[PDB]
RNA sequence: GGUGAAAUUCUUGGAUUUAUUGAAGACUAACUACUGCGAAAGCAUUUGCCAAGGACGUUUUCAUUAAUCAAGAACGAAAGUUAGGGGAUCGAAGAUGAUCAGAUACCGUCGUAGUCUUAACCAUAAACUAUGCCGACUAGGGAUCGGGUGGUGUUUUUCUUAUGACCCACUCGGCACCUUACGAGAAAUCAAAGUCUUUGGGUUCUGGGGGGAGUAUGGUCGCAAGGCUGAAACUUAAAGGAAUUG
C-alpha cells in the first residue's frame, strides 16, 4: 500500500536450526510464484539471483544495491529503476557504479545487488485527470497534498505573501547559508529559467 | 629539472617458443619505488612485432604477432602469443578490381579453455584461356566456399592445445588445405587467414608457460 | 511570388477570419 | 537548356535512385555513379630522395610499400584541375580514356 | 648492437608530431612537434618545422641509449582527409641526415570499414 | 459500432480535454485487455493492481509492469543478461 | 523437418493425443514413439520419461509450445503430448526424431 | 585547435599524443562496374527459419478463362506531426568569432529539435527515361547477366574420370550500347519520337495565347501542417521552343 513496487516473499532455511525464515524482497520484472532463487557468491547470473558486485562482469544490470556490506539494501528500490556496473579494481576491492540520476559512485566489491529491473514500470505515464485520483495517492502515504501558493497567503504566514497584487517582490533564488523560515523558493540555484534538452 | 630518463631499468623480451630466434628487443621500466614493484607494470603489456624478425626469411614478412607479457625470471620477462594479424599495406594490394573476394568468420575453443576468433580471406582466380575480363563467382558458389572454409578451421582448432596450433599456422599449412578441398566448387587464389584474435583465457598458470622456454 | 509567402498569406486570411466568423 | 547528354549522371539505368557518397575536398554529398573516381597510388617515401633512407637502413631488399587511396570528387570540384577538362560538342562522345 | 623503438609521425594538416617510444608503446622518449619551434601559427605543418622537430628528437634519444627506430606514419584518418600533409616525408629524411638508423616502414591511417557522418553538410564547404 | 473514435474513454464525457483523453485511452486498453500465458497456454483475463499479474486457470502470479505484462525496457535486459551468461 | 513428417502420419497412420491416452498405450506396450511439447510442466515431463524408459520408447522433445504442436497435427486445439503407434507412409520411427 | 590571414579558443595541478582495454548508439567502406533484383518508393557483413517471385526446360494439365479500366482500394523518399524508448556523430532554430560601407549570409567554435527505432498518422518531390499500357512488322554490329543445347575442343587429375571452371557456335528472356539513316521531326536528336494528307490494330488519362491562379468560394479528407476538387470579374500582344551570327 502506497508503494510503486510489487513485493515478493521468499522462504529460506536456517542452517543452524530446524526452522524457516521469510524475507520480503522487492520483485524484479521477471519473477513468478513457484520459482527458485539463488543468493550468494557462487550463485549463477540469472534474473532474480542475488550476487556480490565482485563476481559480476561489466555492463550488467542490477537493483536493490547495498551502499556498504550488510546494509540490507539502499540504492535503486523504486519502480522501473536499475543500476549499471561500469568498472573494476584489483587493488582496493571497489567497483565503479552509475546511479539512475546520472551521478556515478564507487561502492565496495563485496556489496550485494539483485539482478534485473524493478517491476511495475511505466507508472508515471498515465495522467491522473480528476483531483480525486491524486487524493487517493496521498491518502495512503502522508499529509502533503492540497498545497496553497505562498504568494496568495498573508505576509505573516509566508515571506512571498502580501501586497495589493500577487507578486513575490524579491529574488526567489535563496542562499545555502540561510536559516529556517527564509528558505522558500529555489535553494542554492546555479541556473534558472527553461533548460534546453541536455540535463 | 627532474631528469626521469636516467632513473630507469632495461630488460629482455623472450619468444615462447615455436619461432627459431628466442630473443626480440630491449624494453625499459621505471625503478621500483618504495613498496611499489616494477613487475606490476610489466605483466599485461603487449609487444607487437614482425614475424620475419622471429625467423629470418621475407616470405614471413607479411604479418604481425603480438606477445602478451606474463612473468619476471631474473630480468628475462616471459611472454605468450596474444594475437595474429596481416599488415596494412600487404592486404589492400590483393583487393584488385574485376574480381570477387570471399571471407568467413569462425569462433572456436581448443582443448584448453582458450576462445579464439579467426577469419580467412579468399579471392577468385582468373583461369587460363580467358577472353572474358571479369572473374565473378555466383552467390550460390561463394556460400558453399564459405561453408568449407569454416569446417577446416573448426577441425584443426579444437584439436591442438594452443601452443601446438601456432607451429602449424606459422609455416602456412592451413592455407594449403582450403585450396585443394574447394577447387571442385571454384578454383580460387591466394587464400589467407587474415587475423587470429584471442578473447578469453584460463588461469595464469605461470609454470605451464615455462615448458615452452626450454 | 514563390509559394511559401503567398502561402503564408493564408495564415492572416484564415485565423483572422476565425475571430470574424465565430462572433 | 535542352538535352545535353544521353546518359547524364551515367549508370543509374534499369535501377531506382541509389546511395550517395561524400567528396574528399568539399565534404559534399553526391551519387556514387556521378562521382569521378580516380585511384591514386603513391610511394610511401617521396621520390625526391629516394636512396637516402635505404642507404642508412638495416636489412637487404626492403619492401618499401605503397598507399592505396581511392578518391571521389563532386563534379564542380573536379573542374579545378582534376579528371575533367571541358570538351567540344563531338569530343564529348569519346568514352575511351586518354593515354594507355 | 641495435636497440629498437617506434618513431611515429602524425602527418596531418596544420601540425606534425614526432613521438618516439619503446617497443611495447607505453614508455616515451621525446614529443617535439612542428608547432613548438616555429611560432607564427601558419608555419606549424610546413617543411621548415619538419627539419627542426626531427633534429631535436635525434639529440634526446642518442643521449639515453637508442640507436634505431621503426617508423610508422599516420594521417588525420577516420572520416577526415586520409591524405598525408606537407610535412610528412620531410620528417623521414631529417632522421637519416642526422645519422639515426631506420628499419621497417608503414602507413597506419585508421580507415573506417563503414563509418559515421562527415562535417560540412549535404552541400559541403561552400567557399 | 456506436462511437466514431472515443472508444473506452467516453465514460469521462466532455471533461479533461482531447489530448489527455487519448493519452489515457492508449494505456487503459492494455491494463484491462487480456494476455497470452507462458506456462498454462490459456488466455483470460486478467489483471489485479499495478505490477501484479494474474492467474488464468492454474494459480501462478508474475511480477510485470504497471499497465502491461511485457515491459519493453525489461525485455531488452532479458536478452542482455542472456548474452553475458554465456561466459 | 519434423513438421513435414507429422502431416504424413495423420493421413495413413495411427496416433493418440493427450496425457491419459498416452499412459493407456504405454502400459499395454503399443506406442513406438511419443512427441512431448515444450511448455508442458516438469513434473509431468519427468513422469513420461520414467514411463518411457521402462517399456523402452523414444521421447522426441518438440521444440515449440502446445499451441503450435496442435497446429502441426492438423487440429484446432492445444496438445501436450502425441503418441505414434503405427506410422503408414511416414518415416519418423526410422529417423531419430 | 582552426584558418588563405584569423580568432572567442581548450588547458597544463601534460589537455593534444602513446599503449592496454570497457560501454553506448550509428552506418555496412575497399570488392562496386554503361552489373543484379523489385509494381513503384527502394534494397549491399554471417547464419537460420518463414512464405512468395521472374526467366528457362517440357509428346504434362484445363480449353477462351484474356486486354485496358470511371467508381472504389493497396503500398508510397525526405521533411513534419502525436506518444513512448534511445541519444555516439553531424546538425534547422539559436548562441558565438571574423570579414563587410551594413551581414542577424557564405568561413569557424559549440548547439536544442531532428537523425535510430516501436505503435499510430500524413500522401507529397526535377516521385524525370521530363517519353501511358497490351499487340504486330521493319537493319545491321559485337559485348554482357541468367537458363537451355551441341562440340574425340582446352584444362582440373584422384588414373578414363564425373561434376565443376574455361573456350567455339547456336538459342529464348533482360539491363544497356555502337554505326547508318532509306524513314520521322520545327530542329536538338530518335531503331523508336518509324510503319500519318497514300491520314482508321484495341483502350485509359491530360491539354486548347499569356497573366490573375492552383488564388476566391463551396464541398470533402486530416490532431495540425496541408492535401484532392477548382472559378470569374478584370488586364495584355505577345509569353514561349530549337537553332545561326555577334
Ligand atoms: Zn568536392
Amino acid at each position: 500500500a502506497g508503494r510503486g513496487a510489487p513485493l515478493a516473499k521468499v522462504v529460506f532455511r536456517d542452517p543452524y536450526k530446524y526452522k524457516l525464515r521469510e524475507e520480503t524482497f522487492i520483485a524484479n520484472e521477471g519473477l513468478h510464484t513457484g520459482q527458485f532463487i539463488y543468493a550468494g557468491k557462487k550463485a549463477s547470473l540469472n534474473v532474480g539471483n542475488v550476487l556480490p558486485l565482485g563476481s559480476v562482469p561489466e555492463g550488467t544490470i542490477i537493483s536493490n544495491v547495498e551502499e556498504r556490506p550488510g546494509d540490507r539494501g539502499a540504492l535503486a528500490r523504486a519502480s522501473g529503476n536499475y543500476v549499471i556496473v561500469i568498472g573494476h579494481n584489483p587493488e582496493d576491492n571497489k567497483t565503479r557504479v552509475r546511479l539512475p540520476s546520472g551521478a556515478k559512485k564507487i561502492i565496495s566489491s563485496d556489496a550485494r545487488g539483485v539482478i534485473g529491473v524493478v517491476a511495475g514500470g511505466g507508472r508515471i505515464d498515465k495522467p491522473l485527470l480528476k483531483a480525486g485520483r491524486a487524493f487517493h495517492k496521498y491518502r495512503v502515504k502522508r499529509n502533503s497534498w492540497p498545497k496553497t501558493r505562498g504568494v496568495a497567503m498573508n505576509p505573516v504566514d509566508h515571506p512571498h505573501g502580501g501586497g495589493n497584487h500577487q507578486h513575490i517582490g524579491k529574488a526567489s533564488t535563496i542562499s545555502r547559508g540561510a536559516v529556517s523560515g527564509q528558505k522558500a523558493g529555489l535553494i542554492a540555484a546555479r541556473r534558472t529559467g527553461l533548460l534546453r534538452g541536455s540535463q | 629539472v627532474v631528469d626521469p630518463f636516467t632513473r630507469k631499468e632495461w630488460y629482455d623480451i623472450k619468444a615462447p617458443s615455436t619461432f627459431e630466434n628466442r630473443n626480440v628487443g630491449k624494453t625499459l621500466v621505471n625503478k621500483s619505488v618504495g613498496l611499489k614493484n616494477a613487475s606490476d607494470s610489466l605483466k599485461g603489456r603487449v609487444v607487437e612485432v614482425c614475424l620475419a624478425d622471429l625467423q629470418g626469411s621475407e616470405d614471413h614478412s607479411f604479418r604481425k604477432v603480438k606477445l602478451r607479457v606474463d612473468e619476471v625470471q631474473g630480468k628475462n620477462l616471459l611472454t605468450n602469443f596474444h594475437g595474429m594479424d596481416f599488415t596494412t599495406d600487404k592486404l589492400r594490394s590483393m583487393v584488385r578490381k574485376w574480381q570477387t573476394l570471399i571471407e568467413a568468420n569462425v569462433t572456436v575453443k581448443t582443448s584448453d579453455d582458450y576462445v579464439l576468433r579467426i577469419f580467412a580471406i579468399a579471392f577468385t582466380r582468373k583461369q587460363a584461356n580467358q577472353v572474358k575480363r571479369t572473374s565473378y563467382a555466383q552467390s550460390s558458389h561463394i556460400r558453399q566456399i564459405r561453408k568449407v572454409i569454416s569446417e577446416i578451421l573448426t577441425r584443426e582448432v579444437q584439436n591442438s592445445t594452443l601452443a601446438q596450433l601456432t607451429s602449424k599456422l606459422i609455416p602456412e599449412v592451413i592455407n594449403k588445405e582450403i585450396e585443394n578441398a574447394t577447387k571442385d566448387i571454384f578454383p580460387l587464389q591466394n587464400v589467407h587467414i587474415r587475423k587470429v584474435k584471442l578473447l578469453k583465457q584460463p588461469k595464469f598458470d605461470l609454470g605451464s608457460l615455462l615448458s615452452l622456454h626450454g | 511570388m514563390r509559394a511559401k509567402w503567398r502561402k503564408k498569406r493564408t495564415r492572416r486570411l484564415k485565423r483572422k477570419r476565425r475571430k470574424v466568423r465565430a462572433r | 537548356m535542352p538535352k545535353k547528354r544521353a546518359s547524364n549522371g551515367r549508370n543509374k539505368k534499369g535501377r531506382g535512385h541509389v546511395k550517395p557518397v561524400r567528396c574528399v575536398n568539399c565534404s559534399r554529398s553526391v551519387p556514387k555513379d556521378k562521382a569521378i573516381k580516380r585511384m591514386a597510388i603513391r610511394n610511401i617515401v617521396e621520390a625526391a630522395a629516394i636512396r637516402d633512407l635505404s642507404e642508412a637502413s638495416v636489412y637487404a631488399e626492403y619492401a618499401l610499400p605503397k598507399t592505396y587511396n581511392k578518391l571521389h570528387y563532386c563534379i564542380s570540384c573536379a573542374i579545378h584541375a582534376r579528371i575533367v577538362r571541358v570538351r567540344s560538342r563531338t569530343d564529348r562522345r569519346i568514352r575511351a580514356p586518354p593515354q594507355r | 648492437s641495435q636497440v629498437f623503438g617506434v618513431a611515429r609521425i602524425f602527418a596531418s594538416f596544420n601540425d606534425t608530431f614526432v613521438h618516439v617510444t619503446d617497443l611495447s608503446g607505453r614508455e616515451t622518449i621525446a614529443r617535439v612537434t612542428g608547432g613548438m619551434k616555429v611560432k607564427a601559427d601558419r608555419d606549424e605543418s610546413s617543411p621548415y618545422a619538419a627539419m627542426l622537430a626531427a633534429q631535436d628528437v635525434a639529440a634526446k634519444c642518442k643521449e639515453v641509449g637508442i640507436t634505431a627506430v621503426h617508423i610508422k606514419i599516420r594521417a588525420t584518418g577516420g572520416t577526415r582527409s586520409k591524405t598525408p600533409g606537407p610535412g610528412g616525408q620531410a620528417a623521414l629524411r631529417a632522421l637519416a641526415r642526422s645519422g639515426l638508423r631506420i628499419g621497417r616502414i608503414e602507413d597506419v591511417t585508421p580507415v573506417p570499414s563503414d563509418s559515421t557522418r562527415k562535417k560540412g553538410g549535404r552541400r559541403g564547404r561552400r567557399l | 459500432k456506436r462511437t466514431k473514435k472515443v472508444g473506452i474513454t467516453g465514460k469521462y464525457g466532455v471533461r479533461y480535454g482531447s489530448s489527455l483523453r487519448r493519452q489515457v485511452k492508449k494505456l487503459e486498453v492494455q491494463q484491462h485487455a487480456t494476455y497470452n500465458c507462458s506456462f498454462c497456454g490459456k488466455t483470460c483475463v486478467k489483471r489485479g493492481a499495478a505490477g501484479v499479474w494474474s492467474c488464468s486457470s492454474c494459480n501462478r502470479t508474475i511480477a510485470g509492469g504497471a499497465y502491461t505484462l511485457s515491459t519493453a525496457a525489461a525485455a531488452t535486459v532479458r536478452s542482455t543478461i542472456r548474452r553475458l551468461r554465456d561466459m | 523437418n519434423i513438421n513435414q513428417k507429422l502431416a504424413l502420419v495423420v493421413k495413413s497412420g495411427k496416433y493418440s493425443l493427450g496425457y491419459k491416452s498416452t499412459v493407456k498405450s504405454l502400459r499395454q506396450g503399443k506406442a513406438k514413439l511419443i512427441i512431448i511439447a515444450a511448455n508442458t510442466p516438469v513434473l509431468r515431463k519427468s513422469e513420461l520419461e520414467y514411463y518411457a524408459m521402462l517399456s523402452k520408447t523414444k521421447v522426441y522433445y518438440f521444440q515449440g509450445g502446445n499451441n503450435e504442436l496442435g497446429t502441426a497435427v492438423g487440429k484446432l486445439f492445444r496438445v501436450g503430448v502425441v503418441t505414434i503407434l503405427d506410422a503408414g507412409d511416414s518415416d519418423i520411427l526410422t529417423a531419430l526424431a
